[PDB]
Parts: structure tokens; C-alpha cells; sequence
């Protein structure tokens, strides 16, 4: 039958490309493509996506997000109205963790790791550096509080806590009590995990308390290398980064491709009753649309321009790539790639804190007792 | 917090110890008055050691 | 001079309420409250949002109240996207919007009259307790909030004198297909003659007829199920064993009666006190179009009025949450033919039974002492 | 059967069937799940064949 694709992004170029994607889709049956730009507000934007679903009947939406920095609340309008009739909706540049949760949304998929995932390669690092001993100090939020939850269940598997946790309020303007606290430790690595807007100042207190000298080692995230936070920064941090981060069209076509094998796999199925094009009209939920996202869950995709993509039961992409991104006095370096679940470095040398080449200990024995 | 002197049985152990083990130490007294024991208070996010 | 309107769908008693609706009394206050009777059909989101937003920007609406008839669970989800989007406070007392939702948004201003879960987890192990019943079992799916449940419920039992005891936990998932050997294997564990199940109407009928082919519910297992289980009181599934029991809220004695005075009175009080306290009352031009720069009022100090508020002689402080935090619940069971019966009232956190001894439906002997 | 194997709560069981008969109830108490590490059970000489 003619049944179209959904997806709603702002860009002329990317509306002809996911055309051409879906075009080439439909070439490998009758898929049509439908496709609505984004609105500066977002109730007329829920109110234009309500009107584009009476108008096509889609089984199934993409969108994206616009190049707006903010890339929180946009496709929350979008998910809300797909909830609402119970149909799935895929994000394709979304890495919040709001959206993990099954709670709020009881249908959405994305197609980047979260920063919850993010803190299992810093486990996996400091297991193959043989660093038992780390300082976790993140912020008073809800992506935090999800990543120190993560990071505390995947430590306590192996039958390890933390030798200490600091919290700040997200937003202040001193910290040098968490500091002064943290300095008077054991341990020499420090984790973080924050906006670039605290990384500055986090990373000027701790210079302006001698708390980055040899010995020492930084971990940090994707949000906290980018924007203003690179003018402090001290060398020797190891960062991440995503491989195709702010391309959209790579993500746009391995979504089209994956669409294209869902339906595929989905019209071959009893019972199939189409979502109605009523959005004013019809007040029920669809018989289908919850096992289309369920057996879309499970479609383990065949192939894309970004690998082998999973998808695990939470609504997130397994198996990702990152960058792992260095600081060499004050230019930028990638050290090697962390493929799955096993990291190999290249030919070049890591500049640690301070000037040293060596593996620090992360772990100063002093004795003085109480 | 007044500068005082102890001495005893466990002070002279604590004297040896350190002594065999060859480390420095900075004691300190009690801060409530009490060996240990649980402190069981409505605290829905709150349970810990006295 | 604040504006207040209240919309209703389905059938309902329209005329009477809007006959009572002019018989509250705010002599002893200067609100001048603009009321505007407002009935229609719950047709879809976009026709309620569009009726939102012509009536808000009709004449300087700072508020609105909502009740509805149907059965719809998104609508609650669709306030809270509009009390997110536009700062202008919204209550739900009845109808669709009685679903509660826990995990809301930040910059929400949405409350609701049902119950938390943890009230809910309290009041029937406060049950268990005038009943002396020290034994009991939990059993649960995969539900967001199954894990909440079990902390709480963890939380209530650790942190009281009463000798109880936990035993047979289990975390039994029937999403898998032909799972029922898994299923009978882990339900032959159970040997407490309470049981606890949160669930899913469906995924309780489905363990209820596991439970039925196995043979524990006919005599003297007696299982506690929370408020979601039950759905509609006025029909039977028919897989429901006999002798269940499950808490609910107050509706038999108060469907829409004085709910929507009550929650007029609270508005007005709230914006009184907050107009002489912080001097300042929230009035500017409530429109939906071009609402991006109305955004320098912020609605903080009017949310931290609004969860202080009495009148009456009735408690109606809510939590940071969203819930009321001090209901009227009441206890009700099925009996032999299938129908509920209400027993007990739990109001102002005091219990109120209906039998002095629980009835049990040989090898039951009373015994005569002196 | 599932609801009356379930009662069995010996590490040593005695069993006198016929081999079609045995065959069924070995496939019963093996979907049950106790025949793998601590149950031995005996059984007579026509069992066998």
C-alpha cells in the first residue's frame, strides 16, 4: 500500500536529502515522504504536528534537532504528541537522559549513547589504567544524578565504591570548599562531569589552588571540552567526543534506512490497522503503533554509514564510537578510539598534567592518622 | 576544644603501634559522648551512625 | 480580577454545575474572579489546546480549571505540556486529568487531587497492621514505578519496631513470548498469606489467571493491589479472584459536587495572599501567538503560595511533587458477587474500619476462654 | 502433573513407571527443573528394557 515516512527537521538541504533518502528507500511497496519544517514556537509546532499526522497517517516519526544550542525542550512537543496516541517517535541528535526514562515517554528511540552510557568508557578506562581510586564530583541535576547513579551501580558490580562523592549546585560562583575538601585525600583522580559553562570556572578554582600539578588525572565529557571552557582548560585533560555529532545527514539516512526495514518487516504482519488520519476526529488508541515500536526495538539494523547500530530496552543506540580527544598544550589531539568495548591507542604519546610521560598511581599512601 | 593530656593502657598500645608501624598520627576526642549505635529517625532521606 | 474558566466533556451534569457555581462566597475578599462556563467534547489535544488558548486570550485568564469524563491518560500529559510552555497555572480534579504523573517537568505548574503511590504503599501496610498480618510477598513487572514501590515499601519496613518479615521477592516479567513455564516456575516460591502485586490490568488478569490454574487465591491467600489495578469500578474484568482488595479514592461520596468550588476558593486565596504579600499580582496579557517575549514574568513565588493554603478547617498543602498529600481515601474489597464495596475511610491519617473482625471466606473453630 | 510434581521436596525419589510413561514424566520434571544437580532418583528393572 502507499504508506509515507515521517520526519520533521528545519533545513531545504536536509528536506532534499531525507528525500532523496527515502526516495532511494522506497527504490530497494509504495513509501511517500512527508515532511514539516520547525516552528520558533512549539504549540503551534504540536499544533502543525497534529495537522501533518491527519494529513499523512504515519505510522512512525523521525525528527531531529534544529541548530539551536539548546537541543532540550524541542522535541519534547514532538514526543508528547506522539505519546499521546501511543506511536513511536525516533530522535536523531538528541543525548539527553530526561528522555531514557520510560516514565514520561512510553515510546522513544534515539540513535546517540547517553551521557549515562559515556560513563561506563571512563569504568572501562580507569580499569584498563588500573585506577581503583577516583574522586566523582558532578553536579546537583537530573543528567547528573542519573550518570552518578550509573557510575555507582557499574562500580559496586565489580564490588567497589567511590572513595568520595561532592556535589555543587549547578549555576554558584565559589567552590573552593569542595575543593579544599577534595584536596585532602587519598586519591589523585579527579572525575567531572558538568555544562561547559561550570567547567570554567571549576577548572580556574582548581588552578587557583594548585590542584592540577603532576600526578593528577582529569576526566570529563563531550559538553565540558566544547564552547568557552577550552580558554581554561589545563593540559592533559582526556575527552570524548561523537563521530558524527553535528552531521545530521549521516544520522538522517542510516534512520531512513532503518525505517525502510521496519516497515518492510512490519507489513508482513496480521491485524494491521492503519493510525487514523482523524487527528481532530479520533479520541482511542491505535491497535498498532506500541508493537510497531516494539518489534522496532528489536529489528537489529543490517548495516549503516555509522556501523552496525543496536538498540538495547531503554530507547537508545548500543554499541556507539567516540573520539578520544586530548589536550597538548593548548592544541586539541585525538589519542585513539574506543571501538565498542576495547581501546587501542595510536602511534602518538599522551602529554600528562604537568609535563611527565608515565601512568600516575592515582593513589598517595601518606600516613597521617586521626 | 581545650588542649588536654591522656595517658593509659590504650595510649601506650597506640604509642607501640606506631612505633612498630613508623607513622605519625593527630588523636582527637569524641564528638558526642557515645560508643555507636543506630539512629533510627523518621529522616526519610536520612539514616546513618551516632 | 483574575480569570477563571471551567471547561467539561462528555456527558455530566452541566446545568447544576453551573447553577452551583454561583453560590461561593468571597464577600470578605477583593478578587472580582471572572468565571466563563466553557462545555464541549474531548474530541483531540488540538481542539483543547486551541480552546485553551482562544479563552486565554479572550480576557486576562490567570487560571484554569479542568475536569473532565473520560478515560484518556495523555490528557494529563497535554496540561502538563501547557502549564510548561505558558506559565499560567492549571488544575485537574476530575475526569482524564486524574492520572497522576510523578516525573513532571521543571518549569511545570500542574495539581492534581490523586494520590501518591507512597500514600497509597502506606496506607495498605497501615491495613496490615490493624488487621496483624506480619507475613506478606511482593510480586511485580516491569512498570515505571514498581522499583519506587519496592523502595518505599523497603523504607516502611525497616524503620519500624513491629516484627514483620520479607520473603520471596520476585521481579517476574510476562512480556516474553510463551513464557508461561518461566512463570509457573517462579510463582510456585510463594508461601505467604499476603500477597502484593503491582501490575498492569491486562498483566494482572494474565497473573491472576496463572495464579487461578495454579490454585492459590480460593480460600485463604488474600492479595493487596494498589489504585491503578482497578480502573473502573463499575466494571469486572471476571478474572479477578474473590476476596481481593484494593484501595481507591474518595468519588462515591463527592464526584463533582464542591471539587470545583473548592479549588476556586484555593486559587483565589492563594493569588489574595500573594498579592498582599509580595505586592504584586500576576495579570499580563495572557496570549498564546507571540509568547516568546512575555517570557520576564516568572511564576516561582506564585508556586511557593500556592502550596500553602487553608480553608475551611481542611489541610490542602500539596508537595513539590504534585499530588494533594492529604486525601480522603477509602478501603474497598470484592466480595463474593463481583462488585466493591466500600468498608473503611482513611482521612486526615486516621483509619476508620467498618468490622471488628476481618471475614473470612470446616477447619475455622472459634474458641471460648476466661 | 505440574501441580501435584510440585509438592516433591526430597533429594531422593523413587520412581516405577513404564519406559513411555517414564520418558513423559522425566520430560515434566525436566521443564520443572529438579533432576540437574542434587536429585537422584531409582528406578526397577523395567524401566530399563
Amino acid at each position: 500500500k502507499i504508506v509515507n515516512i515521517g520526519a520533521v527537521l528545519s533545513t531545504r538541504k536536509h528536506e532534499q536529502m531525507f528525500r532523496e533518502a527515502v526516495n532511494q528507500a522506497n527504490k530497494r511497496i509504495q513509501l511517500q515522504a512527508t515532511s514539516v519544517t520547525h516552528k520558533p514556537n512549539a504549540i503551534q509546532m504540536a499544533l502543525s504536528v497534529c495537522e501533518d499526522l491527519i494529513s499523512s497517517q504515519v505510522y512512525a516519526i523521525l525528527v531531529s534537532h534544529p541548530p539551536t544550542p539548546n537541543d532540550h525542550f524541542t522535541p519534547t512537543p514532538v514526543s508528547y504528541t506522539a505519546g499521546f496516541y501511543r506511536i513511536p517517535v525516533l530522535g536523531l541528535t538528541t543525548r539527553m537522559s530526561i528522555y531514557s526514562d520510560k516514565s514520561i515517554h512510553l515510546s522513544f528511540l534515539r540513535t546517540v549513547p547517553p551521557y549515562s552510557h559515556q560513563s561506563s568508557v571512563w569504568f572501562e578506562m580507569m580499569r584498563v589504567y588500573n585506577w581503583n581510586h577516583i574522586i566523582l564530583l558532578v553536579s546537583d541535576d537530573h543528567e547528573g544524578r542519573a550518570a552518578q547513579k550509573r557510575l555507582e551501580t557499574l562500580l559496586e558490580e565489580r564490588e567497589s565504591k567511590a572513595e568520595k562523592v561532592l556535589q555543587f549546585d549547578p549555576g554558584t560562583k565559589n567552590v573552593t570548599a569542595l575543593l579544599m575538601e577534595a584536596r585532602e585525600l587519598e586519591a589523585r583522580v579527579i572525575i567531572l562531569s558538568a555544562s561547559e559553562d561550570d567547567a570554567a570556572t571549576v577548572y580556574r578554582a582548581a588552578a587557583m589552588l594548585d590542584m592540577t600539578g603532576s600526578g593528577y588525572v582529569w576526566l570529563v565529557g563531550e559538553r565540558e571540552i566544547s564552547g568557552n571552557a577550552l580558554r581554561y582548560a589545563p593540559d592533559g585533560i582526556i575527552g570524548l567526543q561523537l563521530i558524527n555529532g553535528k552531521n545530521e545527514s549521516a544520522h538522517i539516512s542510516d534512520a531512513v534506512g532503518v525505517v525502510a526495514q521496519a516497515v518492510h518487516e512490519l507489513l508482513e504482519k496480521e491485524n494491521i490497522t492503519d493510525p487514523p488520519r482523524g487527528c481532530v476526529g479520533n479520541t482511542n488508541i491505535w491497535k498498532t503503533g506500541p508493537l510497531f515500536k516494539r518489534v522496532l526495538m528489536s529489528s537489529k539494523y543490517a548495516d549503516g554509514v555509522t556501523g552496525r547500530v543496536e538498540f538495547n530496552e531503554d530507547g537508545d543506540r548500543k554499541f556507539a564510537q567516540y573520539s578520544i580527544m586530548n589536550l597538548q598544550n593548548r592544541k586539541l589531539v585525538q589519542v585513539g578510539i574506543y571501538n565498542g568495548t576495547h581501546v587501542i591507542p595510536n602511534d602518538r604519546k599522551i602529554i600528562w598534567p604537568g609535563g611527565e610521560t608515565e601512568k600516575p598511581r592515582g593513589y598517595q599512601m601518606s600516613t597521617r592518622l586521626k | 576544644t581545650v588542649p588536654q593530656c591522656c595517658y593509659g593502657f590504650c595510649i601506650d598500645l597506640l604509642i607501640k603501634l606506631a612505633r612498630t608501624m613508623q607513622f605519625t598520627y593527630e588523636v582527637h576526642l569524641v564528638a558526642d559522648g557515645k560508643f555507636g549505635t543506630q539512629e533510627r529517625v523518621q529522616n526519610s532521606n536520612k539514616k546513618e551512625w551516632n | 480580577s483574575i480569570g477563571i474558566a471551567v471547561i467539561l466533556v462528555g456527558t455530566s451534569d452541566e446545568v447544576a454545575i453551573k447553577d452551583a457555581h454561583e453560590k461561593d462566597d468571597f464577600h470578605h475578599l477583593s478578587v472580582v474572579p471572572r468565571v466563563e462556563l466553557v462545555a464541549m467534547n474531548e474530541t483531540d489535544p488540538k481542539s483543547i489546546i486551541t480552546r485553551i488558548c482562544d479563552l486565554m486570550s479572550d480576557r486576562k485568564i490567570q487560571g484554569v480549571v479542568f475536569a473532565d469524563d473520560t478515560d484518556q491518560e495523555a490528557i494529563a500529559q497535554i496540561l502538563d505540556f501547557i502549564s510548561a510552555q505558558t506559565l499560567t497555572p492549571i488544575l485537574g480534579i476530575h475526569g482524564g486529568s486524574s492520572m497522576i504523573m510523578a516525573d513532571k517537568d521543571e518549569s511545570s505548574m500542574f495539581f492534581q487531587f490523586g494520590p501518591s503511590i507512597e500514600q497509597q504503599a502506606s496506607v495498605m501496610l497501615n491495613i496490615m497492621e490493624e488487621y496483624d498480618w506480619y507475613i506478606f510477598s511482593i510480586v511485580t513487572t516491569y512498570f515505571p514505578g514498581y522499583q519506587d514501590f519496592v523502595n518505599k515499601i523497603r523504607s516502611t519496613i525497616e524503620n519500624s519496631f513491629v516484627g514483620w518479615e520479607l520473603e520471596e521477592v520476585l521481579l517476574l516479567d510476562m512480556s516474553l513470548d510463551d513464557g508461561d513455564s518461566k512463570i509457573q516456575n517462579q510463582l510456585k516460591k510463594l508461601q505467604s498469606p499476603i500477597i502484593l502485586l503491582y501490575c498492569t490490568k491486562e498483566e494482572a488478569t494474565y497473573i491472576f489467571e496463572v495464579a487461578n490454574s495454579v490454585g492459590l487465591t480460593g480460600y485463604g491467600y488474600t492479595w493487596i493491589v494498589p489504585s491503578l489495578v482497578a480502573g473502573d469500578t463499575d466494571t469486572v474484568p471476571s478474572e479477578f479472584p474473590t476476596g481481593l482488595i484494593s484501595v481507591s479514592y474518595d468519588e462515591w461520596d463527592y464526584g463533582l459536587p464542591a471539587r470545583v468550588r473548592d479549588g476556586i476558593a484555593i486559587i483565589t486565596t492563594a493569588a489574595s495572599d500573594m498579592l498582599s504579600e509580595h505586592s504584586f499580582i500576576p495579570e499580563p496579557k495572557s496570549s498564546c501567538y507571540n509568547t516568546h517575549e512575555k517570557r520576564i514574568y516568572q511564576s516561582n513565588m506564585l508556586n511557593r503560595y500556592l502550596i500553602n493554603v487553608t480553608f475551611e478547617g481542611r489541610n490542602l498543602s500539596f508537595s513539590e511533587d504534585g499530588y494533594q498529600m492529604h486525601p480522603k481515601l477509602v478501603i474497598i474489597l470484592l466480595n463474593k458477587e463481583r462488585k466493591w464495596e466500600r468498608v473503611g475511610k482513611w482521612k486526615d491519617k486516621s483509619l476508620q474500619m467498618k468490622y471488628y473482625v476481618w471475614p473470612r471466606m470446616d477447619d475455622h473453630l472459634s474458641i471460648v476462654t476466661l
